[PDB]
């Protein structure tokens, strides 16, 4: 969740204030996947050290 | 991975069997099985 500050003003006497509603935001970070594969042969698996 | 030398064959250790296999024709004889075998001490044997 993110947000920002409130804007202030220098106002006179008997003067209305300004509507100051800070807007919000929602950053999101997805989770992704990586992989790798190595096939082998039986003889190779039995001979190679 | 495989048995080809470029795809993981370099890890296969060499195997050698140190028993020599004679290939000469040679010659066979059986006279030592029928002949008297004395033992000598000098250079000439006398009987």
């Amino acid at each position: 969740v993110s947000s920002a500050a409130v804007q202030w003003s220098w106002d006179a006497e008997f003067e209305e204030v300004s509507d100051d509603s800070p807007e919000f935001g929602q950053p999101e970070i997805p989770v992704k996947k990586a992989q790798g594969f190595v096939p082998i042969s039986i003889e190779a698996l039995q001979d190679e050290a | 991975m495989g048995l080809t030398k470029a795809d993981g064959g370099y890890l296969v250790p060499f195997q050698l069997d140190p028993t020599v296999i004679i290939t000469s024709n040679g010659s066979l004889n059986d006279i030592r099985r029928f002949a008297r075998q004395v033992v000598a001490t000098g250079d000439v044997w006398h009987g």
